[PDB]
């Protein structure tokens, strides 16, 4: 029961350190936007990022 | 004027896709406006050549 309670505990902790990982209000990791688009030339090409959910 | 280089006077935009659009749009403009400023400086140089033959 003690190392179920610690794995509980651990998981509700990787759940809130997954959920605080954002930058500005934009995040790669708490998987919200697909992928972000970064500018890349005169012409406005992106630069395509695909979002790693964790 | 904004609609003589193809912009209306609340021409903006409101989402990403379309300030991507307006990348273009604004660089056409821009062409355009050169290419008038460089009109009127050719047409300034043949008025000075004319007063110099006057």
């Amino acid at each position: 029961n003690a190392l179920k309670a610690d794995f509980e505990s651990l998981r509700d902790q990787l759940q809130k350190a997954a959920t605080n990982a954002k930058f500005n209000g934009v995040s790669l990791a708490d998987g919200s936007t697909t992928k972000l688009s970064f500018l890349a030339n005169e012409d406005g090409s992106n630069f395509t990022v695909t979002a790693q959910t964790l | 004027s904004l609609t003589g280089i193809g912009l209306t006077a609340t021409s903006t935009f409101t989402d990403a896709a379309t300030a991507k659009t307006m990348i273009a749009t604004i660089t056409t403009s821009l062409q355009t406006a050169t290419n008038k400023l460089s009109s009127l400086g050719t047409s300034s140089v043949g008025l000075d050549t004319h007063l110099t033959f006057v």
